[PDB]
């Protein structure tokens, strides 16, 4: 309906598909397992002015794996730069990746994304981030780890692409569930997989929550 | 004389509990715990039905990672690595669209948080029993 | 599947089934989608798909199939042009520029496609890298002359030209060698002359256009590198700051284009230009006042509704007025004309620092900062600026984001909590506000305090009531501590505390009471000077904090503890002493009543407290009493720990208790807490417990060990086995923090050393991986850097029991054990240091891993790791060259020189370790003047492989020739051996070596690289 095509660009690990999986699943994946060219995902929004739909093109950053390169940049209506505070190349990237999206994208909004800010020796520092003020992007700090202002980019494009600058996510209508019952067939295989799911830890059992 | 003047669906509920928690689901393909959201967990008491769900919202986005009745079935079990989380099989959560049976696990602040939590699941199965 | 069929280059290209794999790519969805995506990336990358480009280009009725085709010729022009037969590259050359001309020509398809336009274009000005002028002189005259053609080629030529500008200057220091972005600057440079007359000419004679636009946004690019008599010398300033300031399509571009005026380097003693740059200043002023909104405009209203491109425009009218004053307010500032001119572009200022936009506000803030400074020091200034100054005081007073120790914000339901983190990304942001704020009190104190006191007036009075303004005004007032005279400030905070103390009393509710309750606590912890002069008040602050900590809401208890400890850490010596009037130094009566008053805290929270009461007691001087004090302080542990003790000597059995175990950790928490603000007054505690805590961890090393036998490796992720390997964790911490501090280093070594080595080594060698603790490596790290120089056998005695078993869990792949990894090469850094007798007694086989283990460290993409693998292969081959001439360093130089060689240029040379240049750069430096100034006293060859009397400089350059020759097969001989000699040539000058590096970088990315680049000078 409503759907606006995002490109998402920048160095290779700088955490652009955890970013957009945090948002599609709610999960955080801890492997870097590189993408292949691009990977196109929906990704859908409920707000005071409606659903969006974001058809969010995540890019390969890794030379070896650009595939068509800005050839993905074609009918972009917005974008995502990203950028790793605890990695000053790929700050100093960050030029690269905006001269060749908006070679292709002229009129677009663009946030400009500084991830990772969740590790505790950061290098590239609050104060050196400006190359954004001159190219009108936006600019958040962000972790996909803890989470922070991880909503920010997509409420400012949201605005932007809507026009509305009032603007806010809502709370999504919740039907209710449904009573079913386990099968009596299955419960043997039930069985098994909670097991399974009990001996196997939770994740990060430090952290706060 | 007169001065014309210048011209989510939990509405019939009541939450009978709210804590702040972090689901995971398990992923039996792969063999790991993925979290599914962040947020407030509550139980909420249809008041025309009187029927007791659990419904959790992620924080900043709201979208719905948890939405199921609390079945008098289900069983909270505990984690190899945890004092402060529960796992349960669930039949039917309907957070991302159609019913779809899941592996949870439930992560809380505190053991304190995590017994409360075991308590008041279990009274709102007594009260789906009804 | 049918779309593979444009993969199969056998046959003919079905150009309509490209077209369709294409449209299903961009257009389609789900796995048709992916599918197609795979196989346009083959096509794509298919090495002869270059030759359908033209086909592709003459029959596809898709624009995003044209598109494609120009990125395969990009691809090819890049990288293979040199490859190519001279009749394919004249070929190419004429398609594309044939295809540019067809495009513009038609005015449905110069209308329509400006993307594939644009591309053509790019792709263009990647031929003319290639070949222009040198092989296409021409290009510029004909381009003029095409340009009165048509108004479509002219303005298509305008974007070309933008774009070659780019390249050439703007984006070239990656992408060309040193000499040819020489070449190509000076070939745009000698006829410039000619494109600046096709330029000024078009901006004469045209308005509105989208080829004044065009031609608009070229200038922009030029502006970056043109000598400024093209800007000044010509009417172009006056055009620029009238004209295109007029229409809104043309303002935008213009006013980057004045920014960018602004920053070009100009004469600094010549008056008559010092006028053009008033006026064209003036004039610029007069459009935004005439044409876009007065001085009096509501700015922020404006932004927030974010109108058409309001937003861009508004940030691109700061970025103008910032820029332009920060280098040209001086020319304003003493001429009685220019007067209102220069305040009402600071007026505009005023109005745009009121905007609603974090990002804007620092980049208005930041010019605040460059005129307070200025006003601070330069005389006969700060007055003309006066009431400018006086709006920013009220600015900034009321945009005071909340600082990093006020810990409760309200949320989404209007109740005040604790925050759930950090707001980390409002650090800086704060320290700039601050910053500013502190030079206007300066400049004004009477006015800062005027209105922070009539601000508070009016909080209690309840006319501007409510929690932002009281918080704001609060954090603003804690924030200019300092600025005041002693006796100026003790007026002033006493004012402020009686106000905040009356808004207290009167706000009611949980929720009131915790905003002025974390304001109080911000503005008093913000004035320790005054605190110091005035003791009483000091003590009833300190029982209040204490009263806060039984608070039940959690912001205000935690709050009270940081509050508690900033205040200590600045007034402790009012604690040590005896006050008059009192009869107990206040240390006394805090740690007596330690247990009331930290009851209701955290453990954390308690932690905190104990370590603020040793910041106090090492104030102490006199060692006795201090010892004393110490010994009081940790009586409650000490107690717990001795019950403890007790009970874990007569039964290993009661330390399966979690309870126990949980108060263990905490007992050594408070340990590490007071250890840490103590340092080396710490020992006599240190002294109590050692011998015990020693034994504790062999203790419970056994049960983790046991649990781990009897449950498997998941044991190691059971609440049990995590609380029990904290406790080992604590333990190492303590040991640690102390060593790391201490100033008897002969009790270190004597007393400490021995017992600590026999409790963890063995320990961790003979576990499995899962069970090892990283935390001994990080101790070991601190033993070796503050005492190895005195326990060699000691240091031989850690590398034997962690060096191999610890390699074998990071040596598989570059991500298990990370914590392991990087403390690892930390420990072998400062062994390698302080240390490397502990190297020379490997016998050759572990030798030999070591060697292996910094090469590994090389090719982590990790920095902790890389930094240290590069810094430890230098301080390797320093280690190496210090030892001169011995069998030791002829046998390391014959059997690793060119390992270390080859493995630093593999990852200069990989694209995978670019974070690494300058050291990897460093290091290759320090291995080649070796053999250049010959410091290596063998032949690094084996004999009969070369005559007999060769010197390493030859053979050197031999085995390097060699080695990239067979690493890089499509470079030429002449390449290899020209760089190879500028690199040897330049082995004392790491600035030029470097630049023949990149130089080399980017020649091994394409075919037919000039060998003479490597003669730049
Ligand atoms: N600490 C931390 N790690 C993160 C964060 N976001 C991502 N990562 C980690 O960074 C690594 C790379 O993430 P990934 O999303 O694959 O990066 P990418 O930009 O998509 N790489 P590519 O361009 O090659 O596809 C992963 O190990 C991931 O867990 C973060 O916010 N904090
Ligand atoms: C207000 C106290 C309150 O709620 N009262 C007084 C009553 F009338 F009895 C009811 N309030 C909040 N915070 C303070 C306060 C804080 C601090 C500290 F610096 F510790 F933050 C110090 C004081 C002091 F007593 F020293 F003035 C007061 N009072
Ligand atoms: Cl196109
Ligand atoms: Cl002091
Ligand atoms: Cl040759
Ligand atoms: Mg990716």
């Amino acid at each position: 309906q409503v759907q606006f095509k995002l490109v998402l660009v920048g160095d290779g690990g700088t955490g652009k598909t955890t970013f957009v999986k945090r948002h599609l699943t709610g999960e955080f994946e801890k492997k870097y397992v590189a993408t292949l060219g691009v990977e196109v995902h929906p990704l859908v929004f409920h707000t005071n002015r409606g659903p969006i739909k974001f058809n969010v093109w995540d890019t390969a950053g890794q030379e070896k794996f650009g595939g068509l390169r800005d050839g993905y940049y074609i009918q972009a209506q917005c974008a995502i730069i990203m950028f790793d505070v605890t990695s000053r190349v790929t700050y100093k990237n960050v030029p690269n990746w905006h001269r060749d999206l908006v070679r292709v994208c002229e009129n677009i909004p663009i946030v400009l994304c500084g991830n990772k800010v969740d590790i505790k020796d950061r290098k590239v520092k609050a104060k050196s981030i400006v190359f954004h003020r001159k190219k009108n992007l936006q600019y958040y700090d962000i972790s996909a780890k803890s989470n922070y202002n991880f909503e920010k980019p997509f409420l400012w494009l949201a605005r932007k692409l809507i026009g509305d600058p009032n603007l806010e996510f809502v709370a999504m209508p919740a039907l209710a569930p449904p009573e079913v019952v386990m099968d009596p067939a299955l419960a043997a295989q039930y069985e098994h997989d909670l097991e399974v799911a009990q001996t196997t830890a939770l994740p990060d059992e430090d952290d706060d929550l | 004389i007169h001065f014309e003047p210048v011209v989510t669906m939990e509405e019939d509920e009541e939450v009978l509990y709210k804590v702040r928690a972090k689901l995971f689901r398990f992923d039996a393909d792969a063999k790991e715990w993925k979290e599914r959201g962040t947020g407030d967990c509550k139980f909420l008491k249809n008041k025309k039905t009187n029927k007791v769900r659990i419904l959790m919202r992620r924080d900043k986005t709201l979208k719905i990672c948890a939405n199921h009745i609390i079945a008098p079935e289900y069983t909270l079990k505990p984690n190899v690595g945890s004092d402060r989380s529960w796992v349960y099989a669930c039949t039917a959560d309907i957070a991302e669209g159609e019913a779809e049976a899941f592996t949870f696990a439930i992560r809380f602040g505190s053991k304190e948080n995590a017994d409360k939590f075991k308590e008041e699941f279990e009274k709102a199965q007594e009260i789906n029993k009804k | 599947g049918s779309m593979e069929g444009i993969l199969d280059f056998s046959n003919d290209l079905d150009i309509a089934l490209l077209d369709q794999v294409v449209s299903t790519f961009y257009q389609g969805s789900g796995v048709q989608q992916k599918q197609a995506q795979e196989i346009l990336t083959k096509f794509q990358d298919n090495p002869d798909a270059w030759q359908k480009a033209d086909q592709i280009l003459q029959f596809s009725t898709n624009p995003q199939s044209k598109f494609i085709a120009l990125s395969i010729l990009d691809k090819l022009i890049t990288r293979k042009w040199k490859l190519l037969p001279n009749d394919h590259r004249i070929g190419i050359r004429n398609f594309v520029v044939g295809m540019i001309i067809s495009m513009c020509q038609d005015d449905e398809v110069f209308k329509t496609q400006k993307n594939l336009i644009n591309k053509s274009d790019l792709t263009l000005v990647q031929i003319l890298k290639q070949e222009w002028p040198q092989n296409w002189p021409e290009f510029i005259p004909e381009l003029i002359g095409s340009s009165s053609s048509s108004v479509n080629v002219c303005e298509n030529n305008m974007i070309v030209l933008k774009l070659l500008s780019e390249e050439v200057f703007d984006f070239s220091a990656e992408q060309m060698t040193q000499a040819k972005a020489l070449h190509l600057k000076n070939s745009m440079s000698k006829e410039f002359e000619q494109i600046f007359k096709l330029c000024f000419q078009v901006l004469e004679q045209g308005s509105s256009s989208s080829l004044i636009v065009a031609t608009l946004e070229s200038l922009l690019r030029y502006l970056h590198w043109i000598p400024y008599r093209y800007i000044y010398e010509t009417n172009i300033l006056e055009l620029l700051s009238t004209k295109f300031m007029t229409s809104p399509d043309t303002r935008a571009i213009t006013l980057k284009c004045l920014t960018e005026v602004s920053n070009l380097k100009i004469p600094q003693d010549n008056d008559l230009i010092k006028r053009q740059t008033v006026l064209f200043f003036q004039n610029t002023l007069q459009q935004i006042a005439t044409s876009v909104m007065p001085v009096t405009a509501d700015l922020k209203a404006t932004y927030a509704n974010a109108n058409g491109n309001d937003q861009s425009f508004l940030q691109d009218l700061a970025m103008f007025l910032t820029t332009y004053l920060a280098r040209n307010r001086a020319l304003l500032e003493s001429d009685e004309s220019l007067r209102e001119l220069l305040l009402n572009a600071h007026q505009y200022l005023i109005q745009l620092s009121k905007i609603e936009e974090r990002e804007l506000f620092k980049t208005t803030l930041d010019y605040w900062h460059n005129l307070v400074a200025d006003l601070f020091y330069e005389p006969l200034k700060k007055h003309i600026y006066e009431e400018i100054c006086s709006q920013l005081r009220l600015v900034i007073i009321e945009n005071m984001v909340r600082p990093e120790e006020v810990l409760v914000v309200e949320n989404d339901e209007g109740e005040i909590v604790r925050e759930f983190v950090k707001e980390s990304d409002t650090i800086q942001l704060y320290k700039s506000e601050r910053e500013v704020l502190v030079y206007l009190t300066h400049l004004n104190v009477i006015d800062t305090e005027e209105i922070m006191i009539s601000k508070l007036a009016r909080q209690i009075d309840g006319s501007e009531w409510s929690w932002h303004n009281i918080n704001t005004l609060s954090w603003a007032i804690g924030s200019i501590s300092g600025t005041m005279s002693e006796d100026t400030e003790k007026r002033f905070v006493v004012t402020v505390i009686k106000d905040l103390l009356d808004l207290c009393v009167k706000k009611r509710g949980k929720d009131n009471k915790a905003v002025v309750a974390s304001d109080i606590m911000y503005v008093v912890g913000q004035y320790p000077r005054f605190l110091k002069a005035h003791w009483n008040f000091l003590r009833t602050v300190i029982l209040k904090l204490f009263e806060f900590m039984h608070e039940t809401h959690e912001g205000v208890q935690d709050m009270a503890c940081d509050t508690f400890i900033k205040i200590v850490q600045k007034c402790k010596y009012h604690f040590v002493i005896q006050q008059p009037r009192e009869s107990e130094p206040f240390i006394q009566t805090i740690i007596r009543d330690i247990q009331k008053t930290t009851a209701d805290l955290q453990p954390q929270q308690v932690h905190t407290f104990y370590k603020a009461c040793g910041i106090i007691i090492s104030e102490e001087r006199s060692v006795a009493e201090r010892n004393r004090l110490l010994s009081d302080l940790m009586q409650l542990p000490n107690m717990a720990w001795d019950t403890i003790v007790e009970q874990s000597t007569a039964n290993p059995t009661l330390l399966l208790d979690s309870e126990t175990v949980k108060i263990i950790a905490n007992i050594i928490k408070t340990n590490v807490a007071v250890c840490t603000s103590m340092g080396a007054d710490f020992y006599p505690q240190l002294g109590h417990i050692y011998y015990n805590m020693l034994q504790l961890y062999r203790a419970v090393s056994s049960m983790i060990s046991a649990q781990v036998a009897a449950e498997g490796l998941i044991a190691t992720k059971t609440p049990k086995v995590r609380g029990l390997r904290t406790i080992k964790k604590e333990i190492l911490k303590l040991v640690e923090t102390y060593i790391s501090k201490a100033r008897n280093l002969d009790d270190v070594v004597k007393v400490l050393v021995e017992p600590l080595l026999n409790a963890v080594l063995e320990d961790y060698m003979n576990n499995v991986p899962d069970a090892r603790d990283a935390e001994v490596l990080n101790c070991m790290t601190t033993v070796v850097e503050k005492v190895g120089h005195m326990i060699p056998q000691g240091v031989i005695l850690i590398l034997q029991s962690v060096f191999e078993c610890t390699l074998d869990m990071i040596n598989k792949d570059f991500t298990e054990y990370p914590e392991h990894r990087v403390e690892f090469y930390k420990l072998l850094k400062v062994i390698n240091e302080k240390s490397f007798a502990a190297f020379l007694e490997l016998p050759p086989a572990a030798f030999k891993l070591f060697v292996d283990a910094i090469c590994w460290a090389f090719k982590h993409n990790n920095r902790d790791v890389e930094v240290n693998g590069l810094q430890i292969a230098l301080d390797l081959v320093k280690n190496i060259e210090r030892m001169g001439n011995v069998p030791f360093a002829n046998e390391f130089h014959k059997n690793y020189f060119f390992i270390f060689v080859s493995e630093t240029f593999f990852v200069l040379t990989d694209s995978d370790h670019k974070s690494g240049f300058s050291k990897q750069a460093l290091l290759l430096m320090k291995l080649i003047s070796l053999v250049y100034d010959n410091k290596i006293s063998v032949p690094l060859y084996q004999e009969a492989e070369v005559p007999q009397g060769t010197s390493n400089q030859v053979y050197l350059s031999q085995y390097l020739a060699n080695m990239l020759s067979n690493a890089f097969p499509h470079l030429t001989s002449e390449q290899i051996a020209s760089f190879l000699s500028a690199l040897t040539k330049q082995c004392k000058d790491l600035v030029v070596f470097k630049g023949t590096l990149r130089d080399f970088l980017v020649q091994i990315k394409e075919v037919g690289g000039d060998p003479t680049d490597y003669l730049f000078a």
